[PDB]
RNA sequence: ACGAGAACUAGUAAUAAUUGUCAUUUGCAU
């Protein structure tokens, strides 16, 4: 897939990038993103537990509180299809799901973070 | 310490390396020649191959017995032009080189001498190690690689036959990859630069590694 | 047996008086097919001696090292007795050679046979694993050029000895080496130890000679409950 | 020939950093990827205190030769001696306890802790980010002891008391001088798991 | 003559490092690239702990002369009483369940734990990296023992369950007094391969 | 691309290599590689798994993610023809040019890990 | 053969060893080559029947033989943990003569 | 009726032993 390769290559603009964006504004994104990645591995079976589903919530929560205290953060989760993925995500309730979603989030971020002033 | 024969073990016993025997035999190889052509046109009398004779057969059945003193050798048949020693593996090379200088000496380098020594482990059949069996190998082998190979391994323990025996196995499989293994191996030892760089500059050559691969063995 | 390799093939030297080295052709046991009418003519050269010894590595030698364990070691301590065997491998493309003549009957029973016996041995220790072959049969116009001749001499390419009525006129102008050829007896009386065959000698396989010979099937029997047979009748060359 | 057991537990009191495999991450297991306390660290620690505790010279903290009654509890095999050690230490695994605590109180395992440095003459800030288990955490622990000899265990056992004392007043794990790394020790039972010997008047505080 | 085969899985707990390669990596086939343990491994510490339960004397230490049922169960075939060996370990190999499991999970077949070294009178640290099988991991053997003696299975299988027991506390490879290396055997099985006697009677903790 | 593998040694400068570059700072990336090298290695076929695609993907971007955090790796990286060659083993997805890949990574390794201040 | 080259493994491996001496522990090390897991080698038996009525019985002890062969070690070591070996594609046919052999059994 | 025929280069022992991923450095100037 990788998109994200792609994108991050269309939002080079002139430089600033995604208006301005950078790696200490999204360090919240990261911590949550990676405890929900180890609670999730934890787990065997692939049938979220509906624990998992309100983690999954108050992440979607925190996405968009993140979203309205900047307007770079909202530009990058506006265009980057993060609600779209998250909103499918907790539709579809399997782990391995949300493990790719994991995948994704980090090629982003590793590309916004290679890609700095 | 027991003036008394002992047997072929008497030579095996030896700590100094494997426990292994040395068989050296050499042939003149302008000898036919020597007595048949010898000295065109001018000094062809009878007097004069006569002396001839009793030169070459002086030498060996004299020269020899002093000039193997210094060596864990016994001598089991030697005269005419053929040399039959037998005894442990490192003296046998010694003597052999020993040998092949000081007849050079006494031919005043007009006559060559072709020789091989093998590796024959003790209490072997001797009737059939037998039916088994110079400047180049003195100064190029014996005199540099294996003195400085040698002062190597002395000035670095830990260099067992575990890490001479991987040197080996990198070396004997002739390929590029193996190349750089080895230049690994050597980076994780702990050598002196000059030594491990001597190393590698002869391991990229074809006529050095293989002379190094003769030489490292000798050392075990 | 005479040895080939990839395409050649090699019958032994004729002892035969050449008149000049004297060492080029000492170290030399064998001459190929090509170049034999050459050496049997002088036309072959010591740098040509050197060439063809060179181009003879047609297999190589070796020890291998067992032990015996049937020994005390079953039973206490006892020290293990290794022995020693000698062996011999072909490179891919070598291997042995017979002539064989006789009537077309016998030597379909000749076919039968070796095909029986491609599957036993031809050696020593064949019971642990040594000598199994596989045998094909080809005509070579240049070997059968060699053996169909007719000349003066003759060269013996078997081992022969003469019966007692005939060897005084076979022995008139010969160049020749004798072989004392000895050897055990397989199941003959009850000690195979006690059974030996008696010694016997015949000529080797390059002799020379001008008055030919037929052979026998010479007995070297004795103390035994059936008679143990030995082979002396020549293959001559005529040339 | 027997062989006594310790169990317990780890409190983690404050923060615990070992961060072997380091932004600047600490230890994890693979299998669960929950954090653990490598029994190397603990082992070093110990030896280093209950040494310090006895004699210890410029010429004996040359070469890590140290006083003999440590030597014999902790094995040397260096100095043409036989000691092989009698005591061994396994990895402490981040409890069941622990994980069904901080499960049914949504708290997480691992506190990420920024830190500066100030510059002289300079008031420039510099800042790190630490990553420090979190505090409270149980880890347990088990212990393994030899009796090569039988006169020699109440002498080895107050040793090992007095050093898990020394530990309960002391930092295990990295920089534990600004504020993490103490640690308490509770629930020490003790079982003699191979042999004939009895663990009854043993104990350890 | 019967002879009985010994079925089970290994399970690491800790990490282990037989690692007879010497950085200081772990056995390793060479047709699957995955960790070993060498059956001489298994063989060598049953013999050593369970040597060093019975008497094992000065002079006992000098020769590797041992106890004659320790003996008679390894065999000994040095000198004079010679004991042909009874009981044949083989080496164990990386099982397919846990290759399947840490597949799937996407985990490690390898940690690499960093370690380090306070030398005294310089604390100055100098590190080390160690490679260790990630726990978890199951390895799968075979024991064969040879009945050459009929009337003296059980005591052998007793002294074997001893070694099975002692090793369940104790280490295998390198490190072991540094939290390394603590094995357990699990889903033992026993039947007769060969032969007319029965194993119903037996049993292996 | 034998010339990206000693162009090592055309990168000796003076003294500091590749811009102080040590193979220290190489470890995640070794270890990954090498943990793909033994996954692959037991595969039966020549035709990778998707999942095996996947997981080159996650390669790529843990090289990006390098690249990013030290400069002299970025320098290593970009002038070898690391990418352009990830990019053509991803292409194939031949297990031989995969393993033709860890060689070449390997050689790389060995004989940067040759010279170290 | 063709399976090593092409993925590429030695036709050897080699152990280090070890041995730990008693009241001592000082370790002195050994080197001993082995040949490596999964190698196959290709094997051929003959039976001379010289006696009719008795095939079923030997060929009745070469299985037992090589069920006993299938459960112990081949070489050195082997009580060490190293010799262990399989059989597999075993085929008996009749070469010389005219004697039938599709019921001998061997695994 | 082959200088044959019998004959496990076998038995004993492992990568061990001591090493702490540490030692300083204000989430700081409005
Ligand atoms: N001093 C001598 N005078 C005469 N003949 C000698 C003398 N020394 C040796 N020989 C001859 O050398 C023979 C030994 O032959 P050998 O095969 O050992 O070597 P060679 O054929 O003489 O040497 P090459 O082929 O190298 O010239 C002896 O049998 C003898 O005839």
């Amino acid at each position: 897939m990788t998109f994200a390769h792609e994108v991050v290559k269309s939002n080079v603009k002139n430089q600033v990038l995604f208006n301005g964006l950078t790696t200490s504004k999204l360090r919240n994104l990261m911590e949550q993103v990676n405890r929900l990645y180890t609670i999730a591995f934890n787990s065997n079976e692939d049938q979220l537990n509906e624990e998992f589903i309100d983690e999954l919530e108050y992440l979607k929560i925190k996405f968009y509180y993140e979203a309205g205290r900047e307007k770079s953060v909202d530009e990058f989760l506006k265009k980057t299809l993060m609600f779209p993925i998250i909103d499918r995500v907790i539709k579809k309730e399997s782990k391995k799901f949300f493990l790719d979603y994991c995948k994704y989030f980090e090629a982003l971020v590793a590309y916004a973070k290679y890609y700095q002033k | 310490q027991d003036m008394r024969e002992k047997g072929i073990g008497s030579y095996v016993d030896r700590e100094e390396g494997v426990k292994r025997l040395g068989v050296v035999r050499a042939d003149i190889d302008n000898l036919g020649a020597t007595f048949i052509s010898g000295i065109p046109e001018k000094y062809n009398s009878i007097s004069r191959t006569a002396t001839l004779s009793r030169q070459l057969s002086l030498f060996f059945k004299y020269e020899l017995n002093h000039l193997l003193e210094n060596y864990q050798i016994t001598a089991i048949y030697s005269g005419g032009d053929d040399l039959f020693l037998i005894g442990a593996w490192d003296d046998i090379i010694e003597a052999s080189i020993y040998i092949n200088d000081k007849f050079k000496e006494f031919t005043l380098d007009k006559l060559t001498l072709s020789a091989g020594v093998g590796m024959f482990s003790g209490k072997y059949p001797v009737s059939k190690m037998a039916f088994e069996t110079w400047d180049e190998f003195k100064k190029n082998i014996l005199e540099e690689k294996l003195l400085v190979l040698q002062q190597g391994f002395s000035q670095t323990d830990e260099h067992g036959k575990a890490f001479i025996y991987k040197m080996l196995a990198l070396l004997r499989n002739n390929e590029a990859i193996n190349i750089a293994r080895l230049a690994y191996l050597l980076a994780r030892s702990k050598m002196n630069e000059d030594f491990t760089s001597k190393i590698f500059n002869w391991a990229q050559n074809d006529k050095d590694k293989n002379q190094l691969i003769t030489a490292l063995e000798y050392y075990i | 047996t005479f040895p080939y390799e990839n395409e050649l093939y090699y019958l032994p030297k004729p002892l035969i008086k050449i008149d000049s080295n004297h060492k080029a052709f000492k170290k030399l046991k064998y001459v190929p097919v090509h170049h034999y009418n050459q050496y049997l003519n002088g036309e072959l050269s010591a740098e040509d001696a050197t060439d063809l010894n060179d181009i003879f590595n047609i297999g190589y030698f070796s020890l291998q090292t067992k032990v015996s364990l049937i020994a005390q070691e079953t039973d206490s301590s006892a020290d293990s007795e290794p022995y020693s065997v000698g062996t011999f491998t072909f490179e891919p493309e070598a291997g042995l050679y017979f002539i064989a003549k006789g009537s077309e009957e016998t030597l379909d029973h000749l076919n039968n046979i070796m095909t029986a016996l491609q599957y036993s041995g031809l050696g020593g220790k064949r019971n642990a694993g040594y000598g199994q072959f596989e045998y094909e049969i080809i005509n070579n116009q240049q070997l059968s050029k060699l053996l169909n001749q007719n000349g003066k001499h003759s060269i013996l390419l078997s081992t022969a000895m003469a019966k007692k009525e005939e060897i005084e006129s076979a022995l008139k102008e010969a160049r020749y080496i004798l072989t004392k050829r000895s050897g055990f007896v397989q199941s003959t009386n009850y000690s195979e130890m006690l059974v030996k065959k008696s010694d016997f000698y015949s000529f080797s396989s390059g002799s020379v000679f001008k008055n030919i010979f037929n052979g026998d099937i010479f007995n070297v029997g004795h103390n035994g409950k059936h008679p143990v047979y030995r082979y002396a009748k020549p293959l001559w060359l005529e040339v | 020939y027997s062989k006594i057991k310790i169990s317990g537990t780890i409190e983690v009191v404050t923060g615990l950093h070992i961060g072997g495999g380091g932004d600047s991450p600490v230890v994890r297991d693979l299998q669960t990827k929950l954090p653990i306390i490598p029994g190397s660290s603990i082992k070093g620690k110990m030896r280093n205190l209950l040494a310090k505790h006895f004699g210890l010279k410029m010429k004996q903290e040359s070469h890590n030769q140290d006083d003999e009654r440590v030597l014999r509890l902790f094995g040397s095999s260096e100095k043409g001696n036989i000691q092989r050690a009698r005591l061994q230490i396994s990895d402490a695994f981040f409890s069941e306890k622990t994980k069904e605590h901080f499960a049914q109180n949504d708290i997480a395992y691992t506190e990420t802790k920024f830190e500066n440095t100030i510059n002289r003459l300079t008031a420039v800030a510099n800042p790190r980010q630490i990553e420090r288990v979190t505090r409270g955490s149980e880890f347990d622990f088990v212990f393994i002891y030899n009796v090569d000899e039988e006169s020699q265990v109440e002498d080895d056992f107050e040793n090992i008391e007095k050093a898990i004392h020394l530990l309960e007043n002391d930092y295990l794990g990295g920089g534990g001088t600004r504020g993490n790394g103490r640690i308490q020790f509770k629930d020490t039972n003790i079982e003699t798991v191979v042999g004939e010997y009895d663990s009854t008047n043993l104990k350890i505080k």
